[PDB]
């Protein structure tokens, strides 16, 4: 299924993932396809932030659901 | 100012939080979005 991705830059993601993926599968998506660290990205639904050892099942995070992708201001 | 009531719909939106809750973290971080919902998700310990 196609699941988006949205940027605070106002950027859509699109992935192709399954319910079952975890979030760690999903920000090595988000990095093979836009090459944002996984350590830098914070995922979002439903205003709770989603771990990386859980699944999109586990959130009801359903078909063409948005994730926000909120990324951590390091350094520079 | 637009920009300051836009970004406390954004916050809002994402963070799934009442506005007076985003104003505030808005303002403490300086009006800066993106730092301010690093900071709502940052986990208390
Ligand atoms: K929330
Ligand atoms: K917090």
């Amino acid at each position: 299924m196609q699941i988006f991705v949205k940027t605070l830059t106002g950027k859509t993601i699109t992935l192709e993932v399954e319910p079952s993926d975890t979030i760690e599968n999903v920000k090595a998506k988000i990095q093979d396809k836009e090459g944002i660290p996984p350590d830098q990205q914070r995922l979002i639904f439903a205003g709770k932030q989603l771990e990386d050892g859980r699944t999109l099942s586990d959130y009801n995070i359903q078909k063409e659901s948005t994730l926000h992708l909120v990324l951590r201001l390091r350094g520079g | 100012s637009n920009a300051r009531r836009l970004l406390c719909v954004e916050f809002a939106s994402v963070a799934s939080c009442d506005a007076a809750v985003a104003q505030c973290f808005l303002a403490e971080n300086d009006w800066e979005m993106e730092r301010a919902l690093n900071s709502y998700f940052e986990p208390p310990v």
